[PDB]
């Protein structure tokens, strides 16, 4: 069993001549706004993934690079800081057992496990 | 950093 | 009858397992393709030809590389900016615009 | 009402607005019964503290009889004035919604 | 005059207070910006119709609150530099200074290992 | 997450994956007192 | 961003000459900071025992760890350095490994400047180029500085 009501009291009944001057909305202006709304969907998005895709660009330029093959030497930049510093030990500060200690150092780096 | 101290100064109200 | 349906509806299903994986192995192959240009020896030629190119560059061009690497800052553009600086700042007396200089 | 995109919009100066608000005014010394009705929309941004392109301040959409728009960009709010004030600030680049909501709250008198 | 002189990489042109007047007042200036760390300095923009053309002057406008509405009422319209593309940029620039941080960590990371392990030396 | 990156948030994210995926270390707690 | 909007808003390409300089500045100002600071002797002296004391404990990690990692492989003093100088004890390629590591990272500045800025009008070309090769020598040399 059901009961039954009429559809024609809840169809809502408005008079689209009747309404003030510019209230209802044309085509371009519908068709403006739906482009509006879109914007305003993907402005953040498009402009993080430009502020990203400069620094990815830059990464991807230096990784292009690879390494030292196709760069001949250079007198005015050694690859030593110290020989381009002018740095070497003087008298004092010298153990004679720190050079052992240099050693393993060296054996820390080199990454030879032994140490 | 004297240069853009009078364009800064205005985020306080200063002259 | 049947054996020969079954394997083409496996292989129309892998061909499908193909199409969900065009993009990777796509950019796989245009990586390797791309990896395949710098060992070829047209590459080393041109690497040597590039090592000629900078030896004829380095013996035309002594007095341009020292001064862009030992005189351009440390003595024509650093006083200038640190003598215009100074006197910027400090005030218009004349133990600090003139003597303390 | 949906925010327009105000890229593509014209603008106009401060100044503009607080001299078009004076003439709608009827308190006002600069009052004229012959102005054409403006229709305001003030916005306030909501993504500031989420994402980029968030701005400080109001903006103003004004509509005109011939139904177009334009904008107004009221950050800054220019020298703190009381509602019921009645002076410009003495130099025209002082128009913030200070002096912008004071004009319409003595608009409605 | 400008009969007997050379020209010379066109400069701004100084006005004090009244030839300004004046001016916005015969409906000759077109554009005026405002300027300075105080608020009261102008870079006005005449229109072609105007005795001497389109030109830039310069001018310190003393503080007097009757000049607004002389402005607006002449046509002129009051400008500022700041139009939403620049706003755009400076925000994109923030964006890439967020940013920064991070990438500059991970490459920082991938150059250690590459000098490491992937590109030792020879020997 | 992307358009501001921090700190805070990636530990905070760690934090809830693990108490997704290996937060049943809450449970190795029990398994590991067992032997005790 | 108020930062960045004053520095916009209140003073033909002038807008990117005062955020450069601004950044330029503020990168500046914490370097000259930090190297003043560690230009003084007894922060020498602090940082040479705390970089003695992460040596010893990371070296403690490494034989601890390095063996238990072979045993799953299986499966499937203080003085004579904290008063010697501090270079004698360090070996050269640790250095030239930082060295190596800061050049690769830095070495593709001068590009990425150019080519940001860069898209009467490009009578500047020159003036970029000068910009760039000198900002990257500045980076080195204050590498080597500190
Ligand atoms: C003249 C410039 C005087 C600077 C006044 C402005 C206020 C400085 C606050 C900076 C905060 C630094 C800091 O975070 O404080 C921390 C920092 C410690 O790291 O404090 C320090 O130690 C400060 C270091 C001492 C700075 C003195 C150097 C100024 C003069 C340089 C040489 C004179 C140049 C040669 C003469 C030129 C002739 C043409
Ligand atoms: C790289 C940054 C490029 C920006 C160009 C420097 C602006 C100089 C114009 C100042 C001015 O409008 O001139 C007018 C001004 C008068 O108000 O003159 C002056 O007194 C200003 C003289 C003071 C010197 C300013 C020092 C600037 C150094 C900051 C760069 C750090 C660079 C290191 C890399």
């Amino acid at each position: 069993r059901r009961e039954a009501i009429p559809a024609e009291l809840l169809l809502v009944k408005e008079d689209p001549s009747k309404l003030p001057a510019g209230v209802l909305q044309t085509r371009e202006q519908l068709k403006q706004a739906q482009r509006d709304i879109n914007w305003a969907g993907k402005r953040e998005q498009v402009f993080a993934a430009v502020a990203a895709g400069w620094h990815l660009a830059s990464f991807a330029l230096n990784l292009a690079f690879w390494g030292v093959e196709g760069m001949p030497p250079d007198r005015y930049w050694p690859t030593s800081p110290r020989i381009r510093l002018q740095i070497r030990p003087g008298r004092y500060g010298n153990m004679d057992g720190g050079q052992r200690v240099y050693m393993d150092y060296l054996a820390r780096s080199e990454g030879v496990p032994l140490n | 950093l004297a240069l853009l101290t009078p364009t800064l100064l205005t985020l306080t109200g200063q002259s | 009858p049947l054996t020969r349906a079954v394997l083409a509806v496996v292989r129309v299903r892998e061909l499908l397992r193909a199409l969900l994986l065009l993009p990777f192995s796509a950019v796989g192959g245009a990586v390797a393709a791309w990896q395949g240009l710098f060992n070829s020896q047209r590459y080393e030629n041109f690497l040597m030809s590039e090592g000629e190119r900078i030896w004829a560059w380095r013996n035309r061009s002594e007095n341009e590389r020292w001064f862009w690497e030992v005189f351009a800052w440390d003595r024509l553009i650093f006083p200038i900016l640190v003598i215009v600086a100074w006197e910027y700042l400090v005030p218009n007396h004349l133990v600090w615009a003139v003597l303390a200089p | 009402e949906v925010e327009p995109d105000w890229r593509s919009l014209p603008a106009m100066s401060p100044a503009e607005l607080y001299a078009g608000l004076r003439a709608r005014n009827w308190t006002s010394a600069h009052y004229d019964p012959a102005a054409e009705p403006w229709r305001l929309q003030v916005f306030s941004c909501d993504y500031k503290h989420t994402g980029v392109t968030g701005w400080p301040g109001y903006r103003v959409v004004v509509t005109s009889r011939g139904g177009r728009r334009r904008w107004v960009d009221l950050a800054e709010e220019g020298e703190l004035v009381q509602l019921t004030e009645q002076a410009p600030p003495a130099s025209p680049a002082d128009i913030g919604y200070s002096h912008v909501f004071a004009q319409l709250y003595q608009a409605y008198e | 005059s400008v009969k007997t002189a050379w020209r010379t990489q066109e400069v701004l042109r100084e006005l004090s207070y009244t030839q300004l007047w004046a001016l916005v007042g015969e409906g000759h200036v077109a554009r005026v910006r405002f300027y300075g760390p105080e608020k009261n300095k102008v870079m006005a923009t005449t229109r072609a119709s105007a005795p001497g053309g389109e030109r830039l002057c310069k001018v310190v406008l003393p503080p007097d609150p009757e000049l607004l509405d002389h402005l607006v009422s002449n046509g002129v319209v009051v400008d500022t530099g700041v139009t939403e593309d620049d706003r755009l940029r400076a925000s994109l620039l923030v964006q890439m200074l967020r940013y920064t941080v991070p990438f500059m960590v991970i490459s920082g990371l991938f150059w250690m290992i590459h000098t490491w392990i992937l590109d030792p030396l020879p020997n | 997450f992307l358009m501001q990156p921090s700190w805070d948030a990636v530990t905070g994210a760690i934090r809830w994956g693990l108490e997704r995926s290996g937060l049943p270390e809450l449970r190795a707690l029990r398994d590991s007192l067992l032997p005790e | 961003s108020a930062i960045i909007k004053s520095i916009n808003n209140k003073t033909s390409s002038e807008k990117e000459t005062m955020q450069l300089l601004l950044m330029s500045s503020s990168i500046l100002l914490h370097l000259c900071a930090i190297i003043s600071l560690v230009s003084i002797s007894q922060v020498r002296c602090f940082v040479k025992f705390h970089l003695i004391l992460l040596y010893k404990l990371s070296n403690v990690y490494n034989a601890i760890l390095n063996q238990l990692s072979n045993k799953l492989q299986k499966n499937l003093g203080f003085l004579v350095e904290w008063s010697s100088d501090f270079i004698t004890i360090i070996p050269e390629n640790v250095d030239i490994y930082i060295w190596n590591v800061f050049s690769k990272i830095y070495r593709t500045i001068p590009l990425s400047f150019i080519s940001t800025t860069l898209g009467q009008k490009m009578v500047a070309f020159p003036i970029l180029l000068s910009l760039s090769h000198l900002l990257h020598r500045r980076i080195l040399y204050l590498f080597d500085t500190l």
